[PDB]
This record gives C-alpha cells, structure tokens and sequence, in this order.
C-alpha cells in the first residue's frame, strides 16, 4: 500500500547499508553525494529540478532495499536520473548520460572510444543498473513532486516572493541534505521548509480568525512540536554545508 | 551473486498456458498462478532492438496502468522479472474479448444487453478522460468481458496523458494512433491537438459493430477510409465542421465534394431501435468539439428507455 516507501526512525536507523559496516553518518554522507551527483549531471543535462528530484527520491528509496556496499553512488546516480528523465518526459539519450556521467566524474580522464570495449560494457552497465533500479522500486515509479506542495502553501500564507524562494530553498535542499522525504508526506515536509524559512526570515505567520494555525490547513497530523524538531534537524544540516545558507542570508 | 528483490516477484510463479495476445502482436499468455489456480494474464516488455534502456514507452503504459483502477478499467496486478532477462506486466484474466464474441455467430445479444454493454463502455472512457488519459486504440478487439459479465477496456501500450492547452501554444501529440478502421478523421486530417473525443469516435464504430457483427468502415488506406467515412457521415466543410479548412490536407488531399449525411439511414436495417441510432448518430459527429462526450453519452435516452439495461449471462 501506500506506507511502503515510509520508513521509522528504528528501520533507517538499521539499513541496509548497517548491515554491512556503514555507519549511520557515512551513509547520510553517501545520500548526500549521490544527490549532489545527481543535482551536476542533471544541470548539465539541462533537465528540470522536478527531474533530478524524481532521481534523487529513486536515489533514497533504492538505499533503503540495497546497500552503499554493494553499489556505490557514483555508479547508482547517473542510473536512476537516465530513468528519472525518461519517466518524466524528459529523455537524454544513453550515450549523451554517460559522457555527462564521466566528465562529472573524472574531469581529467578523456572519454573512452565508443568502438571500445572498455566502453560498450559501461553502456551495459548502466542499462544493466536501470534494470535493477527498476526491480527494487517495484516498477513504482510515480513521484508525488513535493515543490508544487510547497508553492500552495506559500500561496495559503500570502508569502512574499521571497518568503516563497526562501521555502523552495529549504525544500529543495532538505531533499539532498536529510532523508525526510523516506519519513514523512511532501504535504509535512513542505511544512517544515515554511516553517523553517519563517524563522529564518523573521517572519510571523498570523493565527487563523478562529486560533487554528495555519499548517492545519495543509495536514491535519501536523503539531508545531513536530515542525520544531524537525526545522531544527534541517537547519543543523543546512549550518554544516559550506555556503548553502549563505544563498538565503539577508546582507543590507 | 544475488541481490534483494522484495518488490518484483519471478514470473515463474505464474504457469504460462496459452499465447493469446492474437494479431501476433504483444506477446500475450494466459497462466494460472501455481498455489492458488487463480488466471492471468501475461504481457512480455517486447524489447525488440531498445538500444536505449527500459523502454520509455512501455514505462509510460505502466504508469497509466498504476493510475487507472475502475471497475471498467483492466487491472495490472504487479510486474515479473525472470532472472538477457524479461519484464512482464501481469493482470487480471478475463475470460472474452468484444471481437472474438461479435465475430462468433453462436452469440447473440438482446437490446438491453448491448445497452449495458455500452454503458460500461461509455462509463469507462468517462473514468479514463476524468484521469487525464488518452486510449487512443479504441477496437472491440481492446474490449475484454469477464466471467460474471463485467466489461473492461484494455491495452494501454498506446494511451498516453493529456493537457489543458492554453498559454497560447496547441499541443503536439502523435498523429498516427489508432487503428485504421476505428480512426476518427481529426487524425487523417493530420490533427495533433486531439483530445477525449477521439476515443468517443472509436465507440461509435464499436455501438454500430454490436449490431451489425462487422467494423462498420474497414479502408485500405489513410485516403480509402476518409472517403468511406464521408460517405456515410456527409462532406467535411466548414458549414458541417467549422474552421475545417486550416488543415493542410484538407482540399489538399481530394475529399470527395458531394456528400448529404447518410449514416441512421445506412444503420437502421441492423439496429431498430431508434434511440441506440440517435446516440450512434451524436457519437460519428465529424467535428470533434460538435461530437458526444461520455457524460451526455450516459445521460442519452437510450440508457433510460424499456428495455432497461441488463446484466451479462448470455456468455
Ligand atoms: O496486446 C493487445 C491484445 O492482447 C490481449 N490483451 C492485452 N492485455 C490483456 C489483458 C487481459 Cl486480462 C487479457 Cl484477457 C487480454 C489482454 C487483447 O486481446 C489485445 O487484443
């Protein structure tokens, strides 16, 4: 059913990749290249954010079946965004994803020879990998976009245009930095990344006439103790990143 | 070695009995699941040459398929893998297709049944249409039945999504979909901002093919069928179909001038009753945006007329 790509904090706590001598801390950092891989190939590629997040949600759902140990990111990435762009209307041919791949990847190194060997076989690698992307997804393969989320409830706070770029910032970050998108619903989520750009603006949201606050609009599970604890967990992410918050940061 | 695969069985779990996929095309098997009996069916991923990966077409037909759960709608139970390797997409049996039981003269139907038929038909287009869905392979053939006389539309390997066209820039669809004989004319007039309506043409062929046993306007070619279906439906022009003349092919692919609507007419020695040829009628409309939705389809007389519709034991 419809819980089966949510996850506890006990079962990402024992992941596959624990299994096999990967610390909790490692493998978040594992997470966090393979997006950053992702967000690179796809910006060169010229396909959308929307697609590289497809990847990267690809990404984070195959490494709650599969290990770290067994396949490595950098193999993994270039896989699940060469899937990620033609399930979202967006194909980059074969060949055109693995050049990409390869630059990214050893920016010295020159391209083999298609003639090759040494090549053909990374072309059957990749389509090898897809394969097994595709399998360990279950063939599941429709995202719910968590941006169009977050740009309705700017809209439901009356956000200013910038209150609304801080939001997609933090939502868009939070899906390369955290594994929130493995926990909880992109209506929670965006949430939280609101939330967060609130604090992080000095912005206060008015209580409803009523006294409901305004989250409750989005999802009704949704406690202020829960947004604080979890804002609180992005933010930390978001401090330990070299110049991240520093795109966000007022400077007059 | 071995790697974990929680969430696609092997296929082997299911016991291949029958190719089915007739028209020698899919590669279609019935089989029976080894523990409890229960039917499928089995559609192999084609993977003819596919040089570039899993094949997106066919990712675009599993979405569909995951999107689409009605009772009028095929049902993909799951995907299989083998263990080159295969992918097969595994649904529901069901048991009759609409071409094999309209072909077969040892089947008849009574009025009332046709009108349920039909109506699950239509309710169906109304459920895909609803989901933004195009089928774009409207035949009886793509119409299945099951035991218990439930109809389902099937075959989705050429459906595809549809869009709200504005922001000034018309759609670009693929023009050459659907069969020749159920092809509606928007498509032969070289139409790429088609929508809903083109399935709704291809039920009519298919509410005239329940009557007369026979798809009602079988062509050779793209040029044979347009005029077999002005010759039946009346010439296209402006006057009958607005803003008909900005198609290039229009005058630019000699269409036959003197054409009066002659379709109740060819139609009523097969089918009597005169509400089923009045709906017929709204459903083989020339231009698109004057032609019968699934809505209003359903709402016609026809469904709310003695004899009422009845359920399916006659099969
Ligand atoms: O590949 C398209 C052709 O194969 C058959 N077919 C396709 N999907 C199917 C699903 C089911 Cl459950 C059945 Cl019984 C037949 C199917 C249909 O009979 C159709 O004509």
């Amino acid at each position: 059913n419809n819980k089966r790509w949510y996850f506890t904090r006990e079962q990402l706590e024992n992941s596959p990749s624990r299994r096999f001598g990967v610390d909790p801390d490692k493998e978040l950092s594992y997470r966090q290249q393979a997006a950053n891989l992702l967000q690179d190939m796809g910006q060169r590629l010229n396909v959308s954010q929307l697609t590289i997040n497809t990847a990267i949600v690809y990404m984070h759902r195959f490494y709650m079946i599969q290990s770290f140990t067994r396949f490595p990111g950098n193999s993994v990435a270039p896989a699940a965004l060469f899937l990620a762009a033609k399930v979202e209307g967006q194909p980059k041919k074969l060949e055109h994803v693995i050049k990409v791949a390869h630059t990214c990847l050893h920016p010295q190194e020159s391209l083999p020879d298609t003639r090759s060997e040494a090549y053909l076989q990374q072309v059957q690698d990749l389509v090898i990998l897809e394969s097994i992307i595709l399998q360990t997804l279950g063939f599941e393969l429709t995202i719910d976009h968590p941006h169009t989320h977050v740009v309705k409830c700017t809209q439901l706070v009356r956000a200013s245009k910038d209150l609304a770029q801080t939001s997609y910032f933090m939502a868009t970050n939070s899906l390369h930095l955290t594994t929130f998108s493995l926990q909880y619903t992109p209506p929670v989520v965006a949430c939280v990344c609101i939330h967060l750009a609130c604090k992080w603006s000095n912005w206060e949201i008015p209580v409803s006439t009523d006294g409901k606050h305004w989250w409750e609009y989005v999802d009704a599970t949704v406690t202020l103790e829960l947004l604080d604890e979890l804002t609180h967990e992005l933010l930390q992410i978001l401090e330990k990143t070299p110049n991240r918050l520093k795109r966000i940061w007022n400077w007059r | 070695d071995s790697v974990e695969c929680p969430f696609c069985d092997e296929v082997s779990k299911y016991e291949k009995l029958a190719k089915i996929g007739q028209g020698t095309f899919g590669e279609v098997f019935k089989a029976r699941h080894r523990k409890t009996g229960q039917k499928v069916a089995l559609k192999k991923v084609l993977m003819e040459n596919e040089k570039e990966g899993f094949p997106i077409t066919a990712l675009r037909e599993i979405k569909i398929l995951q999107l689409l759960k009605h009772e009028n709608v095929v049902n993909l139970i799951e995907i299989c893998r083998t263990k080159k390797g295969s992918i097969y997409l595994v649904f529901d049996f069901c048991e009759h297709d609409l071409a094999g039981l309209l072909s077969n003269v040892l089947v008849k139907f009574t009025l009332s049944e046709i009108k349920r038929v039909m109506q699950m038909l239509l309710n169906g287009l109304y459920y895909i249409h609803r989901n933004k869905i195009l089928h774009r392979d409207m035949k009886a053939a793509n119409v299945l039945i099951t035991r218990d006389g439930v109809l389902k539309l099937a075959d989705f390997g050429l459906a595809r999504a549809f869009s709200l066209a504005k922001n000034s820039q018309p759609n670009r669809y693929t023009n050459r979909v659907v069969t020749l004989w159920y092809r509606p004319p928007e498509l032969l007039l070289g139409e790429r901002d088609y929508g809903p309506p083109i399935d709704l043409w291809g039920a009519g062929c298919i509410m005239a093919e329940m009557w007369t046993r026979s798809p009602i306007m079988q062509g050779n070619t793209e040029q044979h069928q347009l005029a077999l279906i002005s010759q039946l439906c009346g010439s296209i022009t402006p006057e009958v179909w607005p803003n008909v003349d900005n198609y290039e092919l229009y005058e630019k692919l000699e269409l036959v001038k003197g054409q009066k609507r002659k379709v109740k007419d060819r139609l009523k020695a097969y089918v009597r009753d005169p509400y089923a040829l009045d709906l017929i009628d709204k459903l083989l409309v020339l231009d698109p945006a004057q032609r019968i939705d699934s809505d209003d389809a359903l709402n016609h007389d026809f469904f709310w007329s003695d004899p009422m519709p009845s359920d399916l034991k006659g099969m």
